């Protein structure tokens, strides 16, 4: 019955100082909220960084410090490193339970930004023979690894039917993800313009098919 | 050498229950509280509740009050969590985390999470469908749809093609997984030179080859 809010994504460069914040929907964050900061590296790898607002877990580099800034809990990375690229979650205590924030995806540029490579495929015909149609939108080689994928059937933002995977790290250290829009053989034949729009580090890429 | 061990995955049928374990070693079980967290990939973490290993006393998230039950076996140093009346929607990663309660108030050590998959399906082989474009380098791909269980292996030209191959993570879509794979081939190979995707699925012992032809 409280909502912790965190920045969605933050991008920095090795050597910089970056601050992540944790806001509580009920009021200012205070020391009795015992702000905790947790880091998630790929592979479902969790480690605790800070607890009780400013206590650094043992074996967590000193570049990490927590504090209260204004009415919120903050985590500062002083001299961010390439290794710090991960998802940081804050947790706040509320007298009887814990509420976790949505997490902040932090990117520490370890190579130049790279735009996504988007491709939209039409439902194959063997599949239209099943009374089904699935438009696949593939997005690869993007960095920072955060995107927004929006589908638009006939000019209208589809809002149900789509599924977008979570960015997965490729070998070169760039990311990939694909989004699926499943229609029926029939929904397929009805509408006429499909489009997969991918938003990445401010530029947009729209790939449209025409039935 | 602090460690929280959790089994990696668990498959259960809908309507049943599961007892997830979390074996602790390298520290005194007792000086620390044990918390359980739910991670729906694509959503945050949700706190489930905690247990004090000394008294066995628990505190739950009201939301889970009726879905989870925390338990402890002091002697074997293990925390357990039962989840009842499971449904597709309970599928997710459940982690156990230690909390330095008498000390600095952090969730220092975490278990690797158990991926719970709740599904009524039976070994089901994939249906590979070819993805050719519509209109220098061209991207081809394969849709491996409605298979179960996980995993499947995708290969292009039986392995000859290993550069520019991207194989995406599967998504659980109605008790069944779907995954697709793509390869970027110069515009000269294709469609001059055949591109064929190969899908292998152990559980069901399938192997399907599908040639990507224009359409």
């Amino acid at each position: 019955q409280a909502v912790v809010t965190q920045e969605s994504a933050l991008t920095t460069s090795p050597g910089e100082t970056v601050t992540l914040t944790c806001r509580s929907s009920t009021g200012a964050v205070t020391t009795s909220n015992y702000a905790n900061w947790v880091q998630e590296k790929p592979d479902h790898l969790f480690t605790g960084l800070i607890g009780g607002t400013n206590n650094r877990a043992p074996g967590v580099p000193a570049r990490f410090s927590g504090s209260l800034i204004g009415d919120k809990a903050a985590l500062t990375i002083t001299g961010a490193q390439t290794e710090d690229e991960a998802i940081y979650f804050c947790a706040l205590w509320y007298s009887n339970h814990w509420v976790f924030g949505g997490g902040t995806k932090l990117t520490v540029l370890g190579q130049p930004k790279s735009s996504p490579s988007v491709t939209l495929f039409p439902p194959s015909s063997e599949e239209l023979e099943t009374n089904k149609a699935t438009l696949v939108c593939t997005i690869t080689d993007f960095y920072p690894g955060v995107v927004t994928v929006d589908w638009k059937v006939d000019g209208t933002p589809v809002t149900q039917g789509m599924e977008t995977t979570q960015p997965s790290k490729q070998s070169n250290n760039k990311y990939m993800a694909s989004s699926y829009l499943t229609l029926t053989a029939r929904a397929w034949e009805r509408h006429s313009s499909y489009s997969c729009q991918v938003t990445h580090e401010g530029h947009t890429v729209e790939k449209s098919l025409s039935r | 050498q602090v460690q929280l061990q959790q089994p990696g995955a668990e498959l259960v049928k809908p309507g049943a229950s599961v007892k997830l374990s979390c074996k602790a070693s390298g520290y005194t079980f007792t000086s620390y509280w044990m918390h359980w967290v739910k991670q729906r990939p694509g959503r945050g973490l949700e706190w489930i509740g905690r247990i004090d290993p000394n008294s066995g006393g628990t505190k739950y998230n009201e939301k889970f009050k009726s879905k989870a039950t925390l338990t402890v076996d002091k002697p074997s140093s293990t925390a357990y969590m039962q989840l009842s009346s499971l449904t597709s929607e309970d599928s997710a990663v459940y982690y156990c985390a230690r909390y330095d309660y008498y000390g600095s108030s952090y969730f220092d050590y975490w278990g690797q999470g158990t991926t719970l998959t709740v599904s009524s399906a039976k070994t089901t082989p994939p249906s590979v469908y070819p993805l050719a474009p519509g209109s220098s380098m061209v991207t081809l791909g394969c849709l491996v749809k409605g298979y179960f269980p996980e995993p499947v292996t995708v290969t292009w030209n039986s392995g000859s093609l290993s550069s520019g191959v991207h194989t995406f993570p599967a998504v659980l879509q109605s008790d069944l997984y779907t995954l697709s794979s793509s390869v970027t081939v110069p515009s000269s190979p294709w469609p001059s030179e055949t591109v064929t995707c190969n899908v292998a699925h152990p559980a069901s012992s399938t192997k399907v080859d599908k040639k990507i032809v224009p359409r």
